[PDB]
């Protein structure tokens, strides 16, 4: 369960980039409210002549244009402002020749089906001003046809060429967010963009060689109209410190109900379901949550073990001297056996065990093992509280999740059975040796340990010795059960905690209290 | 953090690897040079260029600082070592040798001082480690040894024209008198400050790097000893850009010859 | 077998083969390098000859000893085609020339490996504490410009050498050292200079720089941390030049014994050196 | 090394350690020697550069390959200093200069040991088929006078060099050979020449003289009996110089493989 969710992430990080790379290109260089809407707008043009005799034009282009107006909606007069701009315009030209007396248009813009028209809109009602958290918005608008008027090119001598025709229809396409910054204040808006379809009539330039072209030129796109209008309706659907609360919020999680929710592959789609946000948060956020992971504890560490294998299997000819408590070199055992890069205070064994725990432990998880794996107790903690909070906003979800990994279940140990011998690497401190059956302790070994750890399945000892031996005596514990209570079987464990209620309910609970972060 | 002492000696034999990777992350490096050094470099961005070069050797941008002493006398006088690790560049000026020796003796070592009132109490040094370190604008110290009666010996405790002059207008002076003898002191307190210091531990920081000559320096106040420490390095002289390149190319080597101060470590009492 | 590595049996037979000086007297050449001033002060047309007869005393056959005249530390540091088996060079303390002297010592006293550098087409970088740039000639003037990982200047424009950093102004011998592991566009005055990329190492089992005057000090470390004092680095108290030579002769073997053949040359090594 | 005393083991483990060319690409330098005419015909300010990028193809990192310009076989013969690990020298068949070329090949392609001779005070003699007198400089003119066992001339007066026997008239590189085991008073023009006594031997695991032009060979040998043909003696068919270089690049490894890396030490082959 947690197994996935966690790992599932580091698996899908490669994505982080692609997405990341988008917002750049694109980056720079509750309560519902309704309202029919009337969008009136117009284009503007810039026409620049070349110098010389006066037969040549250098540029005919679109320019943003503002419009202001008032209309009635629900018995109230609404004042609205719009700004119309275009994107993806096409550069055309006309070359009548290189003589000073030959008609030329060096560059004129035309909007076609690969172009967009944007109309920014603001009005003075109250629902509009109260839009700062937006969970969702759709518009149902009529289309409008924009047709080109004539534009005469007044040559110094003779008959004047005239650009005429051209037309496109505008269709509501995609709804976003947006905001206008003028000399002092801001005008929130979710400017829609219109996709275009070319329409009749085509355009041409009389007296020349330009006819039967489709699209709308920038020469006279308003065709003498005071404005173009698109009307319809739109519907809107609307809605350090952190830690100290997570902790307290944990002190209540049930027991049985928890465990279970650690036998359910709470993967990707699951975790970011409950969250309810304004926009593409949880989305690029499930991606940001990523763009946090690949930059933290769990990350690098795992990235290390990985190499420590390659490097030590690739080297060999020059295998690191290191050292190995066990048959032979093998990252897991040895690399920890030697790079006891920290120091002072107690006894031998414990130190390696420990350092061999670090890798072995936490680390192991994100790969292969049985029964409820620590983390799957952690995930449970998360998918829990991260729901009993309700929040939305981006800057939160990331990190906090990550950080959960690095700081959950500070310590914890593991075990490896083999011939009825529970070998328990009590991380940090301790280590014991069983006789599986009659819960007993005989000299533990750094050796027998070495290997049997390296390449065999491990177990995230839910309950360890302490709890176990104390459990075995004041109860019974059939050989049957026991054998399961080791593999950290879901069932058999769930039973007790659910049924009996003695000890077991502390070894468990205590862990919850430990994933306090 | 502090007070008491006895470590276990078992040979666990586990060296904790690297050590330069904690100093790159957590420590500051302060480079002291003379004006002439920078003037010869003649760039408005030399401090900057060297800093990027310092990332190579492993010191994060905001890590290294560049302090300009313009003379050995002022530097000797304004000693408020700013960073964790201080490596001071000294240029061989042959007339200023003792000025340099007195300054080295101060940085390279750990000092303990108390204030002296030359006006009201005639003092005496106690052991080979009790010295009088005075410094300021113009330090001029005249002394008058007292016999066991508070009477002069070769002087009249009344007229300083009979005193014995042992320093004529220095910027830093470590004065030494025959141990176990009282002396009426006559310093020019107007421009000088004289304090009674007890020496001791050597410094786990500075690293006086000497440019030029083919010196041999001389601290020990005595004649019998000559101590040569690791925090006393040398670079034959010629071009300043080269000096700095070397200091950068061997930062760790230089830092390793120093480390954590010790007298300033938190863990004290 | 002589073009590979062979390691010796360690048994303590324990039998030293006697003399050693009686093979070097017969088979080796001794080359004495001195400055002009040295000979000028001697003022005899037969000093080289007189000393040679005196050299028979110490055991060197007539045609054995040669006398080479460098007139300055700068030129000598230039055409160092050490001619004989054993070279003992006499250096007179000139205090302004110290580093000139240091750079020259660093070259003779040590074993060097070099390759040529094309300052014009490829910006280089030094690799370890043993990769240095040794340039020498008429007038060596080296300006440098450190490159970031883009081939862009750092405190300089790889385009205008007026922004470069000058690290040598007209020297006759220069061992330049830059921050290891950084590329640099170099601007030497190749007209009068030659700059080559050398890797250091083996030392010299020959020279024996004997220093006249001062209270001496030689730095051969580029770093600040180390100071190496070798046997092939001797010092004599300046009185008169005739006295210096008398001593060099009166203690030829002692001086030779502090060197010894030329491990890198000898025959049994022609492969990895020679 | 101090070692050569103890054999080496002959067991056929039989495990070839693969490639070889991947150590030389990383760690060695390649120096190309050509004549001026070669470069002049190429007429580009960036030919050295273009070829260098082309050299990355064959596997030689940018700062690896160097281009040295000899302008004549005689100068390239006088003051010798092979600069790089691997040296491949391009020689253009010039038929009048053949022996000049032979004497130069004999020097690069082989391993030389040289002691100095004092023509003034001491009349010398060569010992074996490997003791030769290699002299070189501005203008080398060597006259010789064989001595009988009395220090007396044989067909000459050790007193007047007008009776000597001229064996070299103003060459830039000369490997002189005299009847072995006979003393000779020598008369070189030491002003412009330098004559040194060399013992031959090892060969060169570097020089790969690539010959442009003609047909015909040359027998470095001084005798008449032997003719040695080595791998470090290659030949290319002339078309244009650009083509020559393209081939040298297209077959760098093949050419390098015909050499080795032992033998580089001090440049100037004569050993004083």
């Amino acid at each position: 369960m947690a197994s996935l969710i966690y790992r599932q992430l580091l698996t899908n990080s490669y994505t982080v980039d692609l997405s990341d790379e988008i917002q750049e290109i694109g980056s720079t260089k509750e309560m519902q409210y309704n309202r029919d809407i009337t969008i009136r707008f117009k284009f503007a043009s810039s026409i620049v002549k070349s110098g010389g005799l006066g037969y040549k034009w250098s540029e005919i282009s679109f320019k943003p244009a503002n419009y202001q107006y008032t209309y009635t909606r629900d018995g109230e007069e609404v004042t609205a402002h719009t700004t119309c701009s275009v994107n993806g315009m096409n550069d055309f030209n006309f070359n009548g020749g290189s003589l000073p007396t030959d008609f030329v248009i060096s560059r004129y813009e035309v909007i076609k089906e690969n172009s967009y028209v944007y109309v920014d809109y603001w009005d003075d009602s109250q629902a509009f001003r109260n839009m700062v958290y937006v969970r969702s918005l759709a518009a149902n608008l009529n289309s409008v046809i924009c047709t080109g008027g004539d534009y005469s090119f007044a040559l110094p001598v003779g008959q004047w060429p005239v650009m005429t025709g051209g037309a496109v229809s505008l269709h509501s396409a995609g709804v976003t967010l947006s905001t206008q910054f003028t000399d002092f204040v801001s005008l929130n808006s979710l400017r829609f963009r219109f996709r275009l379809t070319v329409e009749e009539p085509s355009f041409s330039i009389t007296r020349t060689r330009v006819s039967r072209l489709y699209g709308l030129p920038a020469a006279n796109p308003n065709n003498g109209k005071e404005y173009y209008e698109v009307a319809g309706r739109f519907s809107l659907i609307s809605l350090g410190e952190l830690r100290e609360e997570f902790n307290a919020l944990s002190q209540e999680i049930a027991m049985s109900q928890l465990i279970d929710l650690a036998l359910l592959p709470l993967d990707m789609f699951s975790m970011f379901s409950g969250i309810k946000s304004t926009i593409d948060a949880a989305k690029s956020m499930a991606t940001s949550v990523m763009k946090k992971f690949k930059k933290s504890g769990l990350a690098n560490s795992v990235s290390t073990l990985t190499d420590s294998l390659s490097d030590a299997a690739s080297s060999i000819s020059r295998g690191a001297s290191i050292r190995s408590v066990g048959s032979s070199a093998s990252a897991w055992t040895d690399v920890s056996t030697q790079i006891t890069d920290v120091s002072s205070s107690v006894s031998s064994i414990s130190t390696q065990t420990s350092t061999i725990s670090r890798r072995l432990r936490l680390k192991e998880m994100a790969t292969q093992t049985e029964g409820m794996n620590f983390d799957d107790i952690s995930a449970a903690v998360l998918k829990t509280k991260i729901d009993r909070s309700t929040q939305i906003s981006p800057n939160t979800l990331p990190d906090i999740v990550t950080e959960a990994s690095e700081k959950f279940i500070p310590n914890r140990a593991y075990r490896v059975i083999n011939n009825d011998e529970v070998f328990e690497a009590g991380t940090d401190g301790r280590f014991f040796a069983y006789r599986v059956e009659t819960f007993d302790e005989i000299p533990f070994d750094v050796q027998k340990f070495a290997d049997l750890v390296t390449d065999s399945p491990v177990i995230s000892a839910i309950i360890d010795f302490k709890t176990l031996k104390n459990l075995n005596d004041n109860y019974g514990i059939s050989r049957q059960q026991a054998f399961n209570l080791l593999r950290s079987d879901p069932r058999v464990l769930r039973e007790f905690i659910n049924q009996d209620n003695p000890i077991i309910r502390n070894r468990i609970e205590q862990l919850i209290m430990q994933c306090r972060l | 953090y502090g007070i008491n002492l006895p470590i276990t000696g078992s040979m666990d034999t586990a060296y904790a690897n690297s050590t330069q990777e904690e100093t790159f992350l957590t420590s500051t490096l302060c480079l002291y040079y003379p004006t002439e050094a920078a003037t010869e470099i003649n760039d408005n961005s030399w401090k900057d260029t060297l800093s990027q070069l310092f990332l190579t050797k492993g010191w994060p941008t905001g890590s290294v600082y560049f302090k300009e002493y313009t003379d050995i006398a002022s530097f000797s006088v304004d000693p408020q070592l700013y960073c964790d690790y201080n490596v001071v560049l000294m240029k061989y000026d042959a007339t200023l040798q003792l000025d340099m020796s007195e300054l080295a003796d101060l940085i390279l070592n750990e000092w303990l001082c108390n204030p002296m009132d030359i006006t009201l109490y005639y003092y005496q040094q106690t052991d080979e480690a009790n010295k009088w370190i005075s410094m300021g604008s113009s330090c001029t110290i005249k002394v008058c040894p007292l016999n066991t009666q508070t009477l002069g010996i070769g002087c009249l405790t009344t007229d300083t024209a009979t005193f014995e002059e042992v320093a004529t207008a220095e910027k830093l002076v470590i004065t030494d008198v025959v141990d176990g003898v009282n002396h009426k002191l006559d310093v020019t307190t107007a421009t000088c400050t004289i304090r009674n210091c007890k020496k001791l531990g050597p410094r786990e920081n500075v690293a006086v790097i000497q440019v030029g000559g083919s010196d041999v320096l001389d601290i020990t106040a005595d004649p019998t000893t000559a101590p040569q420490t690791e925090r006393m390095m040398r670079i034959n002289w010629k071009k300043w850009w080269q000096v700095f390149y070397t200091v950068v190319d061997y930062v760790n080597q230089i830092i390793q010859a120093m480390s954590k101060r010790s007298r300033s470590l938190n863990s004290a009492a």
